[PDB]
């Protein structure tokens, strides 16, 4: 593939054209950290993050999926994509009322919160979390998994971090997503609430106030090991 | 990027600019105001074939390399485009080399000529700081 042309295609008001070019970028920008940089070296995300404004719905799956991709490399990578401006746009798609479009938006958004406090904080002055914590109401256990992950993901920054994660309101829903049926969502709650728990006397209080305690205790004896493990774990970082 | 007032004036002082050198946050936030009118991309041609990159416009023949300007001396150790970031690490870190040589603040004619003696406190009255 030539990455320049590709990068030129992305300036056609064809949307047939548009598609193609989107889709092979995505595609490169899957193999790996070197690719992932060849693609940045090639100027590709001031279109990929224009083309989060398509009204043509396909295209902007294959953006997402291309920017998410992207996002999945190395701190000064994910950097690139928040200095191309790609945040407003991804916290406006988590209202889309497409699901699948929704997902691809806070996969990406994940993706960037999985970096280092300054990543963190593009996505919390970029007002990602009180949708993230109000996506934790959704019906679809997908949509909530995922922004449990991103919860998570910042949750496991700096003190200040922590605390727009609690500012937001997370704890609640947290404490009692630790009851959820579904192993995977209370796996993630309990990450999420043990990131927050990692905080200082502040954080820890929080924690406490909102009755992390009194589940944590009792999933010391949950019948999966690693969430007894986990919730062991929590608890000592909380009594700490 | 284009901050915000106190969102710019949180991200000095977590990068440990509020007196630094003795220059309280306001002065900071201000010259920021100034030099690049909070955008993190501004970028200004000089007659001398230097560039002044980024929210406090940092100068490429003293202090950060962009491969193109004569009698460059990159004191900073740092990349111009580094400069551009929304990420204020490096052009805080590059500020704090250039308020210590031997000028104070009047290395930035913006804040020389638009903050320096002015109630710069007010950049950062109504912040939670």
């Amino acid at each position: 593939p030539d990455l320049p042309k590709l990068v030129k295609l992305l300036k056609s008001s064809n949307e047939e054209i548009l598609l193609k070019a989107l889709r092979a970028l995505a595609e490169i920008a899957s193999g790996g950290n070197e690719q992932i940089q060849a693609v940045i070296d090639a100027g590709a995300l001031p279109a990929l993050v224009q083309l989060l404004s398509s009204p043509n719905e396909q295209i902007l799956q294959e953006a997402l999926w291309a920017l998410s991709n992207i996002a999945s490399g190395g701190n000064e990578q994910i950097q690139a994509v928040i200095d191309a401006g790609a945040l407003p746009a991804l916290v406006q798609l988590l209202s889309s009322p497409n699901e699948q479009i929704l997902q691809e938006a806070l996969w990406a958004l994940s993706n960037i919160a999985s970096g280092g406090n300054e990543q963190i904080q593009a996505v919390i002055d970029a007002g990602a979390l009180p949708a993230l914590v109000q996506l934790l109401s959704s019906p679809n256990e997908q949509i909530l998994q995922e922004a449990l992950w991103a919860l998570s993901n910042i949750a496991s920054g700096g003190n200040e971090q922590i605390q727009a994660v609690i500012d937001a309101g997370a704890l609640p829903a947290l404490v009692q997503l630790l009851s959820s049926p579904n192993e995977q969502i209370l796996q993630e709650a309990l990450w999420a609430l043990s990131n927050i728990a990692s905080g200082g006397n502040e954080q820890k209080q929080a924690v406490k106030e909102a009755g992390a305690l009194e589940k944590l205790e009792q999933l010391q004896s949950h019948e999966n090991e690693k969430i007894q493990k986990e919730a062991q774990e929590a608890l000592e970082k909380l009594q700490s | 990027k284009v901050f915000g007032r106190c969102e710019l004036a949180a991200a000095m002082k977590r990068h440990g600019l509020d007196n630094y050198r003795g220059y309280s946050l306001g002065n900071w936030v201000c010259a920021a105001k100034f030099e690049s009118n909070f955008n993190t991309q501004a970028t200004n041609r000089n007659t001398d074939g230097s560039t002044d990159y980024g929210i406090l416009q940092i100068n490429s023949r003293w202090w950060c390399n962009d491969g193109r300007t004569p009698g460059s001396r990159n004191l900073c150790n740092i990349p111009c485009s580094a400069l551009l970031s929304s990420d204020i690490t490096a052009s805080v870190n590059c500020a704090k080399k250039i308020v210590s040589d031997g000028n104070g603040m009047n290395a930035w004619v913006a804040w020389r000529n638009r903050c320096k003696g002015t109630d710069v406190q007010a950049w950062i009255r109504g912040c939670r700081l």
